[PDB]
């Protein structure tokens, strides 16, 4: 009935650089 | 203090990191440039260019100057009828 099924290594799904950016704040207004 | 923004510039690592395309001599690079013209042009008749004292664009300022007071007076008796 049923033919076979291997276990291969999964293809390497694309990557996620689960980085966490840094905004530098704004300027104060001089005045 | 009053907590100022020094100019920075990172990145793009996408599309739109390499489209614009655009000449536009900005303030700076003409800066740039007479400041390197007159380091070259400085080094060619005094001989060394540690740029101290530049006597060479004070002759050209002084002509400029005559050539300068030379129109004022110009007008101020072209008023005088």
């Amino acid at each position: 009935s049923r033919l076979i099924f291997e276990h291969q290594r999964r293809l390497t799904p694309p990557t996620t650089r689960k980085g966490t950016i840094t905004i530098e704040p704004p300027p104060q207004l001089p005045r | 203090d009053r907590r100022s923004f020094s100019s920075r510039t990172p990145v793009n690592e996408n599309p739109d990191g390499v489209q614009y395309r655009r000449g536009f001599v900005t303030r700076h690079q003409v800066s740039g440039w007479r400041f390197v013209m007159r380091r070259i042009a400085s080094g060619v008749a005094l001989h060394d260019t540690r740029m101290l004292v530049d006597p060479l664009r004070t002759q050209s300022r002084a002509v400029l100057t005559g050539a300068l007071i030379l129109v004022t007076g110009l007008v101020g008796c072209f008023i005088f009828s």
